[PDB]
């Protein structure tokens, strides 16, 4: 063991990768978030080019 | 409490208007006078100490152990510092003590075998050093149950709940009627954990369970030959047996 | 998210032509005769069917 | 036509429907007054509350 | 030009279409709070005082 990393949403590495409409309502998310942004202490943080 | 016409009787604090009034009357007594709270290499001293608690979050970030529980094992810490009374001692121990304490008094006792796992003291002296801060800081402990232990290890084995349930009603029902008055309570939860697998799918080799949970391979077979003679009846009313209590392998 | 029950401007009462507006569409209409064949003649109450997203049947997904 | 009146208004008017937004500053968020209000401790200057 | 009350940008609008929904929105609001202990006999709970 090293550490932790956190994970961009949507990502090949996320729990939402690659689920359809029926999935991912049924964990109360909305299937039109495009995702892109981490999670970080509740908040939603997104990195400026 | 006082006016020039009577002694005050009650003066209320309008935080609103910020005001002091005394309602019985009619005079304000007190005007824009209550605040209204609303809503390294310098450190000497508690610099080994600081220490120790980096050295306690690391202990606990081994563990991954939420915040509350450190909170007062840096606590019980600082107590411990302060009356210096087991001042002569290793901080290591006392740290990792203190740990052992916080999880008991959070009613999650993690075992000296693993508190042991996160540190370089023996399980003698941890023993020890708790035993002085029993003394130290003069407060009482609680008994460990099996339960407690049932959620990670069956966890650990990614056993469902309900084997994991059982195990635990097996382990509750042993217990009530003392059938295994010697063995230690983990070795005895996990010979019902074994039992319990036994009686699921999900079986698993003694020595598998023995290495989880730390205790001698024969000390399960012993603990299981104490709890095998009512594998039948210490099982719960709602289980659906993978193998008959008959077909329970002995050893 | 709802039809509304009435035209903002007329006062017409719009909210329950929703279902036989989606009737009308459905077999071979165009939008201009679905329209007529209700008697929406009025271009402030043609506005109202003409531009409304139905929201509720997305909130409907969501187990209670 | 003039709505208090009834006569025609000499001018023609031009009107159509257009796409209108709402945006986010409502006059109920920045409406505030003070009147001898609370004061601070240490310079005895307005505080806020 | 109606009464010069929409002059230098601003608007008129019919009183009896925001009685039947027009733009009519809704307002939320979250709060936090959290018991902690910061010390002994600092220790915090949530009861009725
Ligand atoms: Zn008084
Ligand atoms: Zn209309």
């Amino acid at each position: 063991f090293i550490g932790k990393i956190p994970i961009m949403l949507r990502s090949t590495y996320c729990l939402l990768n690659g689920l359809t409409d029926r999935d991912l309502c049924e964990l109360n998310e909305c299937p039109l978030d495009p995702g892109g942004y981490f999670i970080i202490n509740g908040s939603e943080k997104v990195l400026i080019a | 409490v006082t006016c020039p016409n009577h002694p005050d009787a009650i003066l209320v604090e309008d935080y609103r208007a910020g005001d002091m009034i005394c309602p019985e009357c009619g005079l304000v007594v007190g005007d824009r006078v209550i605040d209204v709270g609303s809503e390294r290499t310098m450190s000497s001293s508690d610099r080994a100490m600081m220490n120790a608690f980096k050295e306690i979050t690391t202990m606990a970030d081994r563990i991954n152990l939420p915040r509350n529980i450190v909170d007062r094992t840096n606590n019980l810490f600082k107590q411990v510092y302060e009356q210096k009374s087991l001042k002569g001692r290793a901080n290591d121990a006392i740290a990792s003590a203190c740990l052992y304490i916080a999880c008991r008094q959070e009613g999650v006792p993690r075992t000296f075998k693993e508190i042991c796992a996160v540190s370089r003291i023996s399980k003698k002296e941890i023993g020890r050093c708790f035993k002085l801060i029993l003394k130290a800081l003069e407060t009482s402990v609680d008994l460990i149950t099996t339960g407690d232990f049932m959620s990670r290890f069956c966890s650990n084995l990614c056993l469902p709940k309900q084997v994991q349930m059982a195990a635990t009603h097996i382990a509750r029902k042993a217990v009530e009627l003392d059938l295994v008055p010697g063995r230690s309570p983990i070795s005895v939860a996990a010979a019902a954990i074994y039992m319990a697998s036994q009686a699921s799918a999900e079986k698993r080799t003694q020595k598998e369970i023995g290495d989880i949970a730390g205790v001698a391979d024969v000390t399960i077979r012993q603990s299981y030959r104490l709890i095998y003679p009512r594998a039948p009846d210490l099982f719960p009313t709602d289980f659906k047996f993978d193998t008959p209590v008959d077909k329970l392998p002995q050893l | 998210m709802i039809i509304p029950v009435r035209c903002f401007t007329c006062g017409k009462i719009v909210g329950n032509k929703w279902e036989a507006y989606l009737g009308l569409l459905q077999a071979e209409y165009t939008e201009g005769d679905a329209l007529d064949a209700l008697g929406l003649k009025r271009y402030c109450c043609r506005r109202m069917l003409l531009a409304h997203v139905d929201l509720i049947e997305k909130l409907l997904n969501y187990a209670p | 036509y003039n709505g208090f009146t009834g006569r025609k208004i000499t001018s023609q008017i031009f009107i159509g429907p257009t796409y209108y937004q709402r945006l986010k500053h409502m006059v109920d968020d920045k409406i505030h007054s003070r009147a001898r209000g609370p004061i601070q401790i240490l310079n005895r200057q307005p505080m806020e509350g | 030009s109606y009464t010069g009350y929409n002059q230098e940008d601003s608007v008129i609008m019919n009183r009896s279409a925001v009685d039947r929904g027009f733009f009519r929105s809704v307002f939320y609001r979250s709060y936090k709070e959290q018991e902690s202990k910061k010390g002994f006999d600092q220790e915090e709970v949530f009861e009725k005082p």
